RNA sequence: CCCGAAAACAGGCGGCCACCGAGGGCCCGGGAAGAAGACCC
RNA sequence: CUGGGGAUAACAGAGUCGUCUCGGGCGAGAGCCCAUAUCGACCCCGAGGCUUGCUACCUCGCUGUCGGCUCUUCCCAUCCUGGCCCUGCAGCAGGGGCCAAGGGUGGGGGUGUUCACCCAUUAAAGGGGAACGUGAGCUGGGUUUAGACCGUCGUGAGACAGGUCGGAUGCUAUCUACCGGAGGUGUUGGCCGCCUGAGGGGAAGGCUCCCCCAGUACGAGAGGAACAGGGAGCCGCGGCCUCUGG
RNA sequence: GUUACUCCAAAGGGUGUCCCUGGCCUUAGACAGCGG
């Protein structure tokens, strides 16, 4: 389908109302959450973005199956929960040609508008996966619009990503 | 048709995955592209 | 700025005599002269008190490098006129033996693997080549001389049309001054 | 005539002194312009003087910009740019010039002068290469 | 040597001239089922712009047969020259021609077709092709 | 699209008519024999041979057909010797000496001769040349040379030129020099019977021609001969570049170009008109003369194949400047026979 | 190999005149050259 | 038919690049096992302006055009020719990649064709730009007038980005540009002759086959090389008329 | 590079060099060589 860049961008008004927008599609992605959901893990480990983006359903259904795929072959599921934060609610729109006359378009996706340093997904992981659990969110920010980087926050949500990147 | 004192001449290479460029026996990084991943020339028929 | 004032120096032996004359090393011994140049802005060349000194006065990490490698420049041309340097190199064949000959200033190589053509390779003026059996000598008392002697040897007998696995003949490297070389 | 002996000199600024001379009236001799440097990397040089060696008029090559290959010329040719050529001073103040290679006889015996702005103590750095090099690369005599 | 003492080929060293092009038809002068063929190549030979190959005697050529009996019609066969009609100059200045031009098909490799050429042939073609000087009686 | 090379060569250009008719040597071959580099003549005609092949390849040992340009090569006179120096650039004379008794007919093309000079005042200045040869600043030395058309009867008006001699130092070229000035030069004391020749001349005249003739260009479709541009080219280039480019065929002068050739053998060279065959002498004029030219009366020499110019032009012959590395021997190969029939 | 002293540092050598006359052109008989001019004997 | 319009399309230009051609990152998985010999999904990031579209900034009497022939030149993202590296490279070969733009890249069948398809050869028979290079250079098959026929649509006059037959081709070169030929002035006195050679041009040469090496190395056998050495021809270039033809 | 704007390339990477920060080691540390 039609690239990315098209709409990565930010600058332009919501569209987001199902009771006026007509022919609005449907999600792809519907799974969430995976791994043990009753837990209580120890190291928290996220994405945050360096600027706004505009992230597509079809990129977020990849991100979901690759990372689950590979820390249920290295890690197990009793060991990890993984969770995406935003649902896409953004309807894209296309123009249907007759040239630019009547331009407006007709709707064709969606897409989840995502702010500076916010979060997006989510492991939470025991000390002794943490190599694994960082596999994962490179794999996962190699299929992002723009860049996005990671911290590692505890329970009492502090940030000890240093103190534990210097010692494994 | 096996000379050690050949193979050790020949075989002791490096090549990059990426660019298929010959680097020295110790190296960490291709010297062209910087990429990290080095496989040794084969010394005897894989397949 | 690495540090402020790097200097190293070399002990000199009894029987040898450095010197220097602008920006050029000469070094006398028991066997041959041995003169080079080593120049780089900042970097001074001199003798205290029976020592070779290197002194920059305040060194990059590229004036610590040049620095340390004209050191090692100066001890072998040191150990060179005091000992001198010796390379061996072995020969193989599968099929179509080969011979090596000295002539003047070259090393003739015929019937390698069935040519009709010779191979020569040049020697280099300070060198003497030995052949002795399948086993050759290059002596020599500059080593860069001796080495580039060998590596011309070596090179004269190279491959790039068939399949080295099968085709392994030619004349190899097995010593570069005293150490070995394994695989 | 004032005599300048190129021999460890730099070559831009050289040219620009000489040319303010030239224009304020003044007769002068350059030699030994092989022994000038030129500043920089030797492929990066030679690349330059190369593609401009090769430029020319696709229609009549009897026009078309006749960048030199020799030395003397080399220099005689930055020199003139820094003049104002398409004028009648500029003009004169060219032929107020004569480069040599080597020193010739005429000029043999004789005190010679440096400019000191210019002049290889300044640098820093061991990269430098000369004019004889990028003659002999392009195929000049001498 | 390699494999000289049954061989097909041979060296002339004349060269005649280049007078047959490609739309010709000659004779056939072996005892094969073909007796008109027409040349639509010349092997061996590479040209320019709008220029058309054509051959001499001592040389082979891609035909088609035209007529002849039903088993060879419609097929590409080789064929050596062997007359022309167009001069060319032997080595002692002297210039030689003949009656008409004929050819004799053969395989791709040399070996000919057929047991008896009717009529005489040029010396470079047999000195060329070193087998049918053993089929032809009338070598000049 | 379609490729074929261009139309013509670009090394011949501009193809104008030349500056002289006696041709100009640029450069002269390193030869170690202390010898003039050169002679010259005037052309006559064209025969054939039968000669066993002596040449590297299939045909040799066997009888063959030779064709052969006959050159008439009379007496060379030398009057004068001249040094040359290095400058800044490249060589400049330096000093010339000329011999004193010089023939009337000179004067036809060297209006303004000396007066007194005498004998006296031509060994002072041989000496002084010598004192100077001896000194260092010398770079080489070479000899002015005339021609003697008065001996085969062709005109009066001769040819001067100046040629080269062999060898690395300038003292062995000057004692050549100085025992050959004022005297003749026969073609039998510098050329060799088998050596390779380059010859240098100037080419028939043909005129003004169309690019048809001139360049190679191809003959236009049927119905552009019917509409009057048969002969001509179609393009005179494209729409930018907004100019016509050198490169494109125009018509323009034909012939009469300055023009070189490697590698002629020379097979014979002859005394009186006569070609002594190992049996018998023979003559090599033919019956009824030669077209164009008459009779041979003086000395002569076999060229292998063709050379460029008309009869009775001047041609200049040199030992080859770029010759292979198979030689053919030096010796007057076999010769069968000669053609002195008519060839008209 | 081909062009090339208009290469503006617009060259070098030898010789002949000038400080009446060195040389050149027209003209005459022709072509080995040629659209006029030029070129050659 | 008139009056007018680049206030407004088809045509080439400019702008843009969704589409287009040429690429890249990551590593799922496939490859006897082995993520990277080769392939590389899903997702993400780009170059070029040689396809097509969008817009409507220039031009409505400048010229309106497709293909072909002739002629010159350029880019490299390389088809052969030179040189190298990896291989799931024994040899013969194949696959994939690096440097390299000096030379070459042809002939024919049906069709108006460009492309595409087919034949026989070949070392190989690369792709693009130049106002979709080139009508003060030709042609004139197609397309867009006026004549007529068929099929559909229409009460009809009539229409069809549906088919078919037929259907005008102007110039004495003002300025520049190029090919060739002459006459002047200058070069600080005039004239003969002979030389240097700053610079500029060049493909002046490019490719293939045969013998031998050798039925050798390699290979279980089938099959089957290379360096050196000898010879011949095709394409291109420059000349000559003794021989042969006109 | 020698570009205020008019007219100028990315994701992805780098013991290229110059700097900040925080852990672990250290009078025998981190490579070597001699042996278990
Ligand atoms: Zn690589």
């Amino acid at each position: 389908l039609r690239p990315a860049k098209i709409d990565r961008d930010v600058d332009k008004p919501a569209y987001t109302r199902r009771e006026y927008i007509r022919g609005a599609p449907g999600p792809k992605i519907t799974i969430f959450d995976m791994g043990n959901l009753s837990a209580e893990f120890e190291y928290e480990v996220s994405l945050h973005a360096e600027q706004a983006m505009q992230i597509r359903q079809n990129a977020l259904e990849a991100i979901r199956i690759q990372v689950n795929r590979y820390l249920q072959k290295n890690v197990g599921r009793s060991n990890y929960h993984f969770k995406i934060r935003v649902y896409p609610f953004q309807v894209l729109r296309e123009n249907p040609m007759n040239g630019m006359r009547r331009p407006f378009g007709k709707p064709i996706g969606l897409a989840a508008r995502v702010r500076k340093d916010q979060k997006i997904l989510t492991v939470w992981v025991n000390g002794q996966h943490l190599k694994f659990a960082l596999g994962a969110m490179h794999r996962a920010k190699m299929k992002l619009p723009y860049s996005a980087y990671y911290r590692i926050y505890d329970k009492e949500g502090n940030d000890v990503t240093t103190k534990v990147l210097s010692t494994m | 048709a096996r000379f050690p004192e050949a193979e050790a001449r020949i075989f002791r290479k490096l090549v990059c995955m990426r660019c298929g460029a010959t680097n020295p026996w110790g190296a960490k990084k291709c010297r062209k592209c910087g990429y990290k991943g080095l496989r040794p020339k084969a010394r005897e028929p894989r397949g | 700025p690495v540090d402020a004032w790097i200097r190293e120096e070399i002990e000199i032996p009894e029987g040898v005599e450095v010197t220097v004359e602008g920006n050029t090393v000469k070094v006398k011994g028991p066997k041959g002269e041995l003169q080079r140049e080593l120049k780089y802005p900042g970097v001074q060349i001199f003798t205290e008190d029976g020592k070779v000194v290197i002194y920059k006065e305040f060194p990059r990490k590229k004036d610590v490098a040049i620095v340390r490698t004209f050191k090692a420049h100066i001890n072998n041309m040191i150990k060179g006129v005091t000992e001198g340097f010796k390379y061996r190199l072995k020969v193989v064949y599968s099929h179509f033996p080969m011979t090596v000959k000295v002539q003047g200033d070259e090393v003739v190589i015929e019937n390698f693997l069935g040519e009709k053509n010779p191979r020569r390779a040049k020697i280099l003026p300070g060198v003497t080549v030995k052949v002795k059996g399948s086993e050759i000598e290059v002596e020599g008392i500059d080593k860069e001389a001796v080495g580039q002697t060998a590596a011309n040897i070596e090179q004269a007998t190279r491959i790039t049309k068939w399949d080295r696995r099968v085709f392994q003949d030619g004349i190899y490297i097995v010593e570069k001054a005293g150490k070995p070389i394994k695989f | 005539m004032r005599i300048i002996n190129a021999e460890g000199l730099i070559l831009g600024r050289l040219a620009s002194k000489v040319a303010k001379m030239l224009l304020e009236g003044e007769e002068v001799v350059i030699v030994n312009a092989e022994k000038a440097i030129i500043t920089g990397n030797r492929e990066d040089i030679f690349a330059k003087y190369k593609q401009r060696t090769e430029l020319r008029t696709r229609t009549n090559p009897r026009r078309g910009p006749f960048y030199p290959k020799r030395s003397d010329e080399i220099v005689r040719r930055t020199v003139r740019g820094m003049l104002p050529w398409k004028t009648d001073r500029g003009r004169k103040a060219f032929k107020r010039l004569k480069v040599y290679v080597g020193v010739p006889k005429e000029f043999e015996g004789k005190e010679f002068e440096t400019i000191s702005e210019a002049h290889m103590s300044r640098l820093a750095t061991p990269k430098y290469v000369t004019v004889g090099e990028v003659a002999k690369f392009l195929g000049g005599k001498f | 040597a390699k494999k000289g003492a049954g061989a097909t080929r041979g060296i002339s060293p004349v060269r005649p001239t280049r007078a047959l092009p490609i739309g010709a038809y000659l004779k056939v002068a072996d005892n094969s089922g073909a007796k008109v063929i027409q040349i639509i190549g010349v092997v061996g030979y590479k040209g320019t712009r709008r220029r058309l190959a054509a051959a001499g005697v001592g040389d082979m050529v891609v035909a088609t047969v035209k007529k002849g009996r039903p088993d060879m019609r419609h097929q590409v066969v080789r064929a050596v020259v062997v007359r022309q009609r167009k001069e060319y100059r032997r080595l002692d200045g002297m210039r030689v021609k003949f009656e008409d031009n004929a050819a004799a098909i053969v395989t791709p490799e040399g070996v000919p077709r057929g047991t008896e050429i009717r009529g005489a042939i040029a010396r470079e073609a047999a000195e060329r092709w070193v087998r049918l000087g053993s089929i032809a009686s009338i070598v000049l | 699209k379609i490729h074929r090379p261009r139309r013509g060569s670009l090394a011949y250009s501009p193809r104008k008519r030349a500056k002289s008719i006696v041709p100009r040597i640029r450069s002269w071959p390193k030869d170690s024999e202390v010898r003039m580099l050169g002679f010259a003549g005037y052309k006559a005609g064209m025969t054939h041979i039968l000669m066993i092949d002596d040449s590297p390849g299939l045909t040799k040992g066997k009888e063959i057909f030779v064709p052969v340009t006959i050159v008439e090569v009379p007496p060379l006179f030398v009057y004068g010797i001249r040094a040359y120096k290095q400058g800044y650039l490249g060589l400049e004379t330096a000093t010339e000496v000329w011999f004193h008794d010089l023939h009337k007919n000179v004067a036809r093309r060297i209006k303004t001769l000396p007066k007194n000079y005498n004998e006296e005042a031509f060994q002072a200045k041989l000496g002084q040349l010598e004192d100077l040869v001896n000194d260092g600043e010398i770079a080489d030395v070479r000899l002015l040379v005339h021609t003697q058309p008065w001996l085969i009867g062709l005109k009066k008006k001769p040819e001067v030129m100046e040629y080269a001699i062999g060898g690395d130092d300038v003292k062995a070229k000057f004692d050549y020099a100085k025992e050959k000035i004022g005297k003749e030069l026969r073609a039998g004391e510098v050329l060799h019977e088998g050596e390779l020749l380059d010859v240098i001349a100037v080419t028939k005249g043909k005129g003004t021609q169309g690019p048809v003739k001139r360049w190679g260009v191809k003959v236009q479709f049927h119905k552009a001969q019917r509409a009057g541009k048969g002969r001509h080219i179609g393009n005179l280039g494209p729409w930018h570049p907004a100019r016509v480019m050198w490169t494109v065929p125009q018509a323009g002068q034909m012939g009469f170009h300055h023009r070189t050739e490697f590698n002629k053998r020379l097979i014979a060279i002859g005394e009186n008109g006569k070609l002594v065959l190992d049996g018998n002498e023979i003559e090599i004029t033919p019956k009824g003369g030669f077209p164009h030219y008459g009779i041979v009366r003086s000395d002569f020499l076999m060229i292998e194949g063709t050379i460029p110019g008309s009869f009775k032009r001047i041609i200049r012959v040199r030992p080859a400047i770029r010759p292979p590395k198979k030689k053919p021997p030096v010796e007057r190969p076999q010769i069968t026979y000669v053609s002195r029939e008519s060839k008209q």
